[PDB]
RNA sequence: UUGGAAAAGAUUAGCAUGGCCCCUGCGCAAGGAUGAC
RNA sequence: AGCUUUGCGCAGUGGCAGUAUCGUAGCCAAUGAGGUCUAUCCGAGGCGCGAUUUGCUAAUUGAAAACUUCCCAAUA
């Protein structure tokens, strides 16, 4: 399915990041067949219209669009990238690297909170924002 | 325009392309100086590999075919399960496709015998209960009226 | 009821209270080391409260009157719920930020002399809030100016020609590896100097040498629970900086005063001359009693701990 | 709920039906597998448990709707002669006890205000202070305080509801997710909650005034469950030569649970039994309160077979219906020997005379809410006769 | 649009 | 309905007047003392009553 | 005059306007009764 | 010509304001909303959803809480 819009070349990506001025651009780098990307994209579609006011989601295929692999260290099976007014926003998830999510959370509310915090920090002017949760521990007991 | 045309700077090595064994997938000599001699060498080495596989080729291929046939017969792929309905779905007019709406909008009654048996049990219980003399009951309407009159 | 009841078998009103843990709490306090023994693990001594009898916390107060009623977002609610964890971590910092608890990862705080044993972002944020706006440098500056003022007010009484304001690099305040000079005393007559002794060493043995220029150094430290002994720290750092190669002193003879802000302690071990002992003693007393920068540090710590008297 | 799109062509509709069937099979199987994993003790996060609870909730309400429809189709499971036998047993017991039935709460009831205050205090106690209440909780608090301010109008309204009201609103349902087993939790409309609470208080007070429930029916309010265990052990130990085994005597301790006690309660027979002890209007109200709609988020069904247990007076019903089973387990003779004569009743574990205590194989009986503990003592001859049978 | 991604998914799986 | 875009305007520009009734409805003058206080030293009621 | 050096704005409180209502005055619309050789 | 009424708006005094003040794009409504009194009787909006503009001043926190080059020494 994947009703979320897709970008088929680097040109689409680099004018999609600059297209939004009052909304956070979300880019999922990965592959549809990849299950983890499947989980994240299901979560995103579950909240695609909830964050329409202040966020936008685009799906980018690594094979179709491989130019960002070296610059963004796109070596994981899947990454999630946050941009605002041409500036990347780093998120302090507690996983060691603040640039990309690199994992698929099943709860859509966690992603909603993450994108809301990113928007709040980007409109205020901070380039690095703190996640309102710690993902170092999976919280499984 | 490249990816730098956005004016951005960085802050298949993908884990998918890498396997702990065999390392990274993909031949390192996929392209290069390939000519007639290279084709001959590849043909010779492929023939050697086929000859090596000939040791158990018949039984191995027979077992593989039997195993895959039984695996497909036991567990069918979901596309195989839905192919029947997919093909039966072809017989549909294009006029009916525009008609798909949105989501905005003999025989025996099983209840009658249950109600009959329940009423029979109730009648039997009432017949037995009529022998009980000490039961108390008040007049609902009468009591209410008194309540009415009692309101200050 | 959607809340699971553990005391389903009894009612407080009908059966009464069948258990009592008041003596349990008393014995817990005694076994943990008494009230003061427990408080030694905390920042209570860092607040400089004279006594703990009349104090009280402020549960659910925060910086915004706790902002309890609102249309706040779930993430904001999580942050508000995590704020008391920040208060708890700040309270128990002296006993969990020590190297015994966490091995390795000894990273000094930015523009601050505090070392962070273990990556505790909560404590990092709390300490940054406490020491905002270069509070360490301001505290050291205030201490050095106060000591210079005290020495000038008692200049001729101890045969001191004058005092000197040494050019100090900003980092010196939070420079632990090396050190420098803070105050230089110049004399009209020779100062006979004594052998090194602690601030509490009433009896000192006189050294058979004299000097004309005398250095005074001020070192501020944030001691954890295991290393809150100010005298040992002062002695070790005096014997290190004097015989160091990246630390240059104007004279071999001088005094080094170490001040523990986390526990409000102070001690000097350097070389002393007659008449300087009481002057330095009352100077330290008055500077712990009425320093403006130290008072601001105490007030910021109290606000972070939400503890008031 | 039915799903039938009118304009959807039948091939696409059949494909959607097949897809829903396959996804439902996978959904049910994975819900059961996740429940087994969680109950076993596997490490799981919050999302998994939450999802599983939701799935299980949907599955359990599906099964409950199926059970209710099966009861409606297959009629009452209790046979007519079985029901009249139970009724005769109960009436013989109550006549033997000379039990005077509990009258309808009198308008000038001397203790009505106290019972209403107790019910309101119990209802307010259930609302632990969290400062974040939904509309239903704040509405219940408003009704509670309004009734507390003016007890008399609330009492009149409650009596009017007991006399006239027989149709009620939907009862919400939720599941306490104890990892061993889900526990039903029922949310009732606040006015109905107040009426049920007052009725429960009145019923319990009047029953304990008339000694309706025999001593063996626990949980009694005079001993915590540990004290119940202690008294049970001492009563076991205080029987005449209970530990003697020279002549082949044998003591038997049987514990049971009365499986599906709550679910398998016939509302018609329950009403007929309740009319024996309480006023017919009260009995009809109690029975009708059970036959209401149980509603989840999008799911609802008419609970017609089993009792609800979310009702405030359900605590009474279980303690009454269970007593009926006691008369089946003990028999009207032995129970009469254990409960004592109506002149002076016996205690929990006591008999008027030793000769009466050993006159029957059953020495001790103790019923919890649904569990039964029975202590028998047999001689060699009695034990071999029972084994032979 | 959706079919373009569906064909890519089916081919790769 | 989509979740409205979060924003942080100026919390308050003027005070007094109606503003006071607003807080009165929610945020009225409570005891504001000995309710959010802990009494660092001693213990109220039982030790672990909670 | 001279010489020399070079929190992306927070939080709380009060007053007035705006909002609503009685009354007053005025304007306007539509009138009501009535006085004058 | 004097006087007066209803309705309306402007201006002003006084008063009210969370059982208060509105929007409602949702629905119903004089072709009758809602009624336990007066029922062969009364006659208006009602129900759900969603809100409670602008200026000035003061105070707190903070090093700085925002209006257009500042500082140091000496004489006049």
């Amino acid at each position: 399915s994947y009703m979320l819009p897709h970008l088929h070349n680097g040109w689409q990506v680099d004018q999609a990041i600059l297209s939004e001025e009052d909304r956070v651009v979300v880019i999922r780098f990965g592959h549809d067949w990849d299950p983890t990307c499947m989980k994240m994209d299901e979560v995103l579609y579950s909240i695609a219209e909830k964050v329409k006011n202040f966020a936008v989601i685009y799906l980018v295929d690594i094979t179709e669009v491989p130019d960002f692999n070296k610059m963004y260290e796109l070596y994981d099976p899947c990454t999630v990238m946050f941009f605002f007014r041409n500036k990347h926003i780093m998120i302090d998830l507690g996983t060691g690297n603040n640039n990309k999510i690199n994992w698929a959370m099943e709860d859509k509310q966690e992603m909603v909170d993450i994108i809301e915090t990113v928007y709040r920090g980007a409109r205020k002017g901070r380039g690095l924002v703190v996640s309102p949760k710690d993902y170092s521990t999976k919280y499984r007991y | 325009v490249p990816g730098l045309g956005r004016g951005a700077t960085g802050f298949d090595l993908n884990d998918t392309n890498y396997d702990e064994f065999n390392g990274y997938a993909g031949s390192l000599f996929s392209s290069g100086p390939y000519e007639k001699d290279d084709e001959e060498a590849d043909a010779i080495y492929a023939a050697l590999d086929k000859r090596m596989d000939e040791r158990r080729k018949e039984r191995r291929e027979q077992r593989e075919k039997e195993e895959i046939e039984k695996y497909r017969m036991e567990r069918p792929k979901i596309q195989q399960q839905f192919s029947d309905l997919k093909r039966k779905l072809a017989e549909v007019t294009e006029e009916e496709w525009l008609s798909i709406p949105e989501v905005g909008d003999g025989e025996l009654d099983m209840r009658k015998i249950g109600q009959a048996r329940n009423t029979l049990m109730d009648m039997r219980l009432s017949q037995v209960s009529d022998s009980v003399s000490g039961q108390t009951v008040v007049d609902p309407k009468g009591y209410l009226t008194d309540l009415n009159s009692m309101i200050p | 009821v959607l809340k699971q009841n553990p005391f389903w078998w009894t009612h407080q009103r009908h059966d009464g209270k069948l258990w009592n843990l008041n003596n349990y709490r008393t014995d817990m306090i005694q076994a943990l080391g008494g009230v003061e023994g427990i408080l030694e693990h905390t920042l209570f001594k860092g607040t400089y409260f004279p006594t703990w009898e009349g104090l009280f916390w402020e549960k659910a107060s925060g910086f915004e009157e706790s902002m309890k009623w609102k249309k706040l977002t779930n993430a904001q609610r999580s942050g508000l719920n995590q704020i008391p964890n920040r208060r708890f971590t700040l309270w128990w910092s002296p006993t969990i930020n020590r190297a015994n608890v966490y091995v390795g990862f000894q990273v000094q705080l930015d523009l601050t002399g505090i070392f962070m044993h273990g990556k505790i972002p909560t404590l990092k944020i709390s300490l940054i809030q406490i020491f905002r706006a270069h509070l360490w440098q301001k505290i050291h500056e205030s201490i050095v100016m106060d000591l210079c003022q005290v020495f000038d007010q008692e200049l001729d009484a101890l045969e001191i020609e004058t005092v000197q304001k040494e050019t100090i690099h900003p980092r010196k305040s939070y420079k632990m590896n090396s050190s420098c000079a803070d105050i230089l005393l110049f004399a009209s007559y020779k100062w006979n100097v004594s052998r090194p002794s602690l601030l509490a060493d009433s009896k000192d043995v006189m050294d058979s040498t004299t000097t004309q220029k005398y250095w005074i150094d001020i070192q501020l430290r944030w001691g954890d629970y295991d290393s809150h002994d100010i005298e040992r720290y002062a002695r070790a750092k005096f014997l290190d900086y004097t015989t160091d190669n990246m630390s240059i002193y104007p004279s071999p003879t001088g005094v080094l005063i170490a001040i523990d802000l986390a526990y409000n302690l102070h001690s000097a071990y350097g070389n002393w001359f007659p008449g300087s002992k009481p002057l330095i003693q009352q100077a330290m007393a008055k500077i712990m009693k009425a320093n403006p920068a130290l008072y601001v540090l105490r007030e910021r710590i109290r606000k972070g701990l939400q503890l008031y008297s | 709920i039915p799903w039938k799109v009118p304009g959807l062509p039948t091939p696409i509709e059949n494909m959607i039906l097949r897809y829903v069937k396959a996804k439902a099979d996978w959904w049910t199987n994975t819900a059961h597998y996740n429940r087994e994993r969680i109950r076993r003790g596997a490490t799981v996060d919050k999302t998994v448990c939450k999802k599983n609870l939701g799935r299980l909730t949907r599955l359990y309400l599906k099964a409950e709707q199926e059970r209710q429809h099966n009861y409606l189709k297959d009629g009452p499971y209790i046979t007519a002669e079985e029901a009249v036998a139970v009724y005769t047993t109960t009436v013989h017991w109550l006549e033997s006890r000379r039990f005077s039935p509990i009258p309808f709460p009198p308008l000038s009831y001397k203790h009505d205000t106290k019972l209403l205050i107790l019910a309101l205090e119990r209802l307010k106690e259930a609302y632990s202070v969290k400062s974040r209440l939904n509309q239903s909780q704040r509405e219940e608090l408003g009704l509670i305080e309004q009734a507390y301010d003016n007890p008399h109008e609330a009492l009149s309204r409650i009596k009017r509801h007991l006399l006239t009201q027989r149709a009620f609103k939907e009862v919400g349902i939720e599941f306490m997710d104890l990892y061993s087993h889900l526990v039903p939790v029922y949310d009732v409309e606040p006015l109905e909650k107040i009426t049920d609470a007052y009725l429960d208080q009145y019923l319990w007070y009047e029953a304990d005034k008339r000694r309706l429930f025999p001593p063996w029916i626990k949980p009694a309010d005079t001993e915590p469950p540990p004290l119940l265990v202690y008294k049970w052990c001492q009563g076991i130990n205080n029987l005449q030569d209970v530990w003697e085994t020279s002549e082949g005597e044998c003591n038997v301790m049987l514990e049971s649970r009365f499986e599906k006690m709550y679910e398998k309660i016939d509302l018609t027979l329950l009403n007929r039994l309740l009319r024996l002890i309480v006023d017919h209007n009260i009995a009809d109200y109690m029975t009708a309160k059970n036959n209401v709609v149980i509603n989840y988020k999008d799911m609802n069904h008419t609970n017609s077979y089993g009792i609800i247990r979310g009702l405030q007076f359900a605590s009474f019903i279980v303690q009454y219906y269970g007593l009926v089973m006691d008369l089946l387990v003990l028999g009207l003779h032995r129970a009469s020997e254990m409960a004592g004569p109506p002149q002076m009743p016996n205690d929990f574990l006591s008999f008027q005379d030793i000769a009466t205590e050993a006159a029957h194989p059953i020495r001790l009986f103790c019923r919890y809410i649904d569990r039964i503990h029975i202590f028998f003592r047999f001689t060699a001859d009695e034990a071999r006769d029972l084994i032979q049978r | 649009d959706i079919e373009s991604s569906l064909k890519q998914l089916a081919e790769r799986r | 309905k989509p979740l409205p875009a979060p924003l942080d305007g100026q919390r308050k520009k003027r005070g007094g007047r109606r503003y006071r009734k607003m807080k009165e409805r929610l945020g009225l003058t409570e005891i504001r003392k000995q309710a959010n206080r802990m009494s660092f030293g001693e213990i109220e009621e039982d030790a672990y009553q909670e």
